[PDB]
């Protein structure tokens, strides 16, 4: 029984909150360490932090912070004064002796944090751009629209992209208006 | 009465001749009760007690793969300290590791203890608080200081209050027909004429568990140390251990020496008198 | 039972 | 200081029964090494592992894979044969060895290998920049250029927009990765969107030049090629705009 | 530095001759652990020969226990011969019953 579960997929909060990550592990082993690492959209994998079983329950590095606890098999990540730069895929693991007595990792699946900025005056509108090649073809620009707002037939409609301000663009080949609802 | 349990490690180097030898052996009390051996076809942590065997499978899978974990960090250990002391790689060398804890007569935590030896000297030792480490040398000081940093004495004492005595006490009962039992010393008496003015008394204790015996002479009453020899306690190979003192006397009074045997499995303590 | 193998060597 | 974990291609494309070898170097002198693949719903399956100088053995996932470890400092992941459920994103990975347990896995930066039937489903991208609307300027005394690269597979491309012959990166903003264009298609290809606000004064100044470019990583010069439209290879396509009264 | 092994030679039972029992050889307090150990009768080499699993001391010296079945027969005389990089040349040591 080597397992560890992350049975939050995706999760979103608002810049500048608290942010919880849950992690549950399961194993016989007494001799395991824990991890988390970071995947930006970047796509890298950057180590942040291991827990070993005899540590103690709480570890803090700086914005971040832990909740070890053997009785739960629970080991969840929290992030204070959340950043966009926090944004990205975190995983949890954990590591055992191996049959050769080497140390060996068991990745949970991840989970999706984006951190959504606050806009303090939503000022919500729609351009038509033309493309600069007189191609007479163009794209519809919704920006500086509400973090809260995240809506998108033949019609390309992209996510948001936070630049402080949101900005999803759509395009299509024959609607400005009625595109994003 | 107080119990204990303890491990000894000791992995050799064999330069060309292949990977280090490692062999972990486990005691409670003096009894072991495990063992592993790198070079047996084996490849598993084997029972050495009757009152081990029952553990199931998964006891023994965890236990194989902790101990072989020590064992490969034991190999690059050698090759770190023979970095340390800048020694040639021609040269064979040995780092032991004992550790373990004490239990009270309450089944309590006493004490615990983890000490390790380069070329049977101490090479670092976990201090009684199990927070601090003694180094015995230069090549230890950088061990303790990384280890002060990994905050590795909270990883033994974790252990060492945790499991070790967690573990002791259920050895102590699964088998307890074995390691709570005492056998009492089973004591004779022998005389050899050395020279024609003096002789020597052997008082022998035998079959005795555990280990731990006192022997001592008096003359008229009077304890008497002066030509007197002890044995190392030997084992006899089926769980017991066996002792002998020996007093050297002039000839003809040999019936004012007695001999004294004190022993836990002993109400009183015994008293001998050569018998011709 | 055994220790957990040493996190970190010599 | 030190790389890491060093591991290239960091893009390739095959056709179906190719062979290529993603290569791995770590300049730690780490005793274990790995070779991961990420997928979708499946996080990080390990394909085959080394605890050692010449020491191969199997993961969860070995299966259409082989791997070498002639050195300590390198590790090869040989796919023999292609197929297109090998496409995914490969990380290698090391970790010290024995000498620290408590030591994590290292990972690389990861090769995207796209596996495909036919080198015919290959298209370069088509790049286009959008101009500021008016009504953006004279309500926000802003401009947002949209730049758009459309029909590209796979999904290979790395955008970047360039003012007055420089890289810039204040005001930027990239779709984290291309979406498809017909979701429903396995062979889809590919659009990515990006944006560049600027204050309109510097928008309206007609001695700025605005560039969007994306490099394509596509076919090889050694992958064959029969057909009227061009090689789609490994190249850069950009889209330009003046600044505009 | 280098520590010579203690030997003791001595039976598992009070030994009688034609009486089903076990020999023994204890070396102790020996560094380091590659030792050689053959127990003897009349001079020549028993084969049936086991041993305890290594282990060592407080002071760190390793000590061993070598057994074998045996009925003492009045008349065999058996020793232990040791051997170890201490020793110019191996060390026999007679076993001694009346002791």
């Amino acid at each position: 029984a080597q397992k560890v579960t992350q049975a939050q997929t995706e999760i979103s909060v608002v810049e500048k909150e608290d942010v919880t990550l849950d992690c549950v592990y399961e194993t016989r082993d007494t001799a395991y360490y824990l991890f988390w690492y970071k995947q930006p959209p970047s796509g890298e994998l950057v180590f942040l932090i291991r827990q070993p079983w005899w540590g103690e329950q709480n570890e803090i590095s700086g914005r971040y912070s832990w909740n070890f606890q053997k009785s739960t098999s629970s080991f969840n990540f929290t992030i204070t004064a959340s950043q966009v730069v926090d944004s990205a895929v975190y995983f949890c693991a954990m590591s055992v002796p191996s049959g050769d007595g080497s140390y060996q990792f068991t990745f949970g699946k991840g989970t999706k944090l984006s951190v959504i900025p606050n806009i303090q005056n939503p000022d919500p509108a729609v351009y038509q751009l033309r493309d600069s090649k007189s191609s007479d073809k163009s794209v519809c620009l919704f920006t500086d629209f509400d973090s809260q707002t995240n809506v998108s037939s033949d019609v390309y409609i992209t996510d948001k992209c936070v630049l402080k301000s949101n900005s999803a663009v759509a395009w299509s080949n024959k609607a400005c208006a009625n595109a994003f609802n | 009465g107080s119990h204990s349990m303890r491990y000894f490690y000791t992995s050799v180097s064999r330069p060309g001749r292949g990977e280090p030898r490692f062999i972990a052996v486990g005691y409670v009390d003096d009894t072991q009760f495990v063992r592993f051996d790198s070079d047996a076809a084996s490849q598993r942590m084997e029972p050495r007690a009757p009152w081990i065997e029952q553990e199931g499978p998964e006891y023994w899978d965890q236990e194989t793969r902790n101990v072989k974990a020590q064992s490969q960090t034991d190999r690059v250990d050698l090759g770190t300290l023979r970095g340390y002391y800048n020694q040639s790689e021609d040269g064979s060398h040995t780092i032991q590791i004992m550790y373990g804890c004490d239990v009270g007569p309450d089944g309590r935590f006493l004490r615990g203890y983890r000490q390790d030896a380069y070329d049977g000297k101490d090479y670092i030792a976990l201090n009684e608080d199990l927070r601090s480490w003694t180094a015995a040398d230069m090549a230890a000081q950088i061990t303790k200081r990384k280890w002060e940093a990994a905050h590795a004495a909270e990883q033994q004492r974790a252990y060492l209050e945790g499991r070790c005595v967690e573990w002791l006490r259920r050895y102590l009962e699964n088998g307890k027909e074995t390691l709570q039992r005492t056998d009492p010393p089973k004591t004779h008496m022998t005389h050899h004429p050395i020279s024609d003015h003096e002789a020597t008394l052997r008082c022998w204790a035998l079959g005795f568990y555990p280990a731990e015996i006192t022997l001592t002479w008096q003359r008229d009453g009077e304890d008497q140390t002066q030509d007197t020899e002890l044995v190392e306690t030997r084992p006899a190979g089926d769980g017991t251990f066996q002792k002998w003192a020996a007093v050297v006397v002039p000839s003809g009074e040999e019936q004012r020496y007695t001999c004294h045997v004190q022993h836990e499995g002993l109400p009183k303590p015994l008293t001998l008198r050569w018998e011709p | 039972v055994v220790v957990g193998a040493d996190g970190v060597g010599k | 200081m030190n790389a890491g974990v060093t591991q290239t291609p960091k893009f390739r494309v095959l056709k179906t029964g190719q062979s290529m070898t993603l290569l791995c170097a770590q300049d730690m002198n780490h005793e274990y090494m790995y070779w991961y693949r990420q997928d979708p719903g499946m996080g990080l399956r390990l394909i085959h592992y080394s605890v050692g100088e010449g020491t191969t053995a199997k993961g969860e996932v070995p299966d259409g894979y082989n791997v070498s470890r002639l050195k300590k400092q390198n590790f090869l992941l040989g796919l023999e044969s292609a197929a297109p459920s090998q496409t995914s994103v490969y990380f290698c990975a090391s970790k010290v060895g024995p000498g620290q347990h408590n030591s994590p896995l290292h990972f690389g930066n990861g090769t995207r290998l796209t596996v495909t039937e036919d080198l015919n489903k290959v298209f370069p991208p088509e790049v286009a920049v959008f101009e500021p609307s008016e009504a953006e300027i004279s309500h926000t005394q802003k401009a947002t250029l949209v730049c758009l690269a459309t029909g590209f597979y796979p999904d290979h491309v790395e955008l970047s927009w360039w003012v007055n012959g420089k890289e810039v990166h204040s005001g930027v903003c990239t779709d984290p990765q291309p979406l498809k264009e017909q979701p429903a298609l396995n062979d889809s290809r590919y659009a990515l969107s990006s944006r560049l606000r600027v204050s309109a004064t510097f928008w309206q100044d007609p001695r700025n030049h605005f560039r969007c470019q994306v490099q394509f990583y596509g076919l090889s010069e050694n992958d064959e090629w029969t057909q009227d439209r061009a090689k789609p290879v490994t190249q850069i396509v950009s889209a330009e705009a003046w600044g505009r009264a | 530095i280098q520590r010579t092994p203690k030997i003791q030679v001595y039976s598992r039972h009070p030994a009688e001759n034609g009486k089903s029992n076990f020999l023994n050889c204890y070396v102790s307090g020996f560094h380091p652990s590659d030792i050689e150990v053959d127990l003897l009768k009349n001079g020549e080499r028993i084969e049936k020969v086991e041993h305890s699993d290594l282990s060592f001391s407080k002071d760190w010296s390793f000590y061993l226990l070598y057994y074998t079945e045996f009925t003492p027969t009045e008349k065999d005389e058996y020793a232990c011969r040791v051997n170890h990089v201490t020793l110019s040349q191996p060390k026999i040591v007679k076993w001694d019953r009346d002791m």
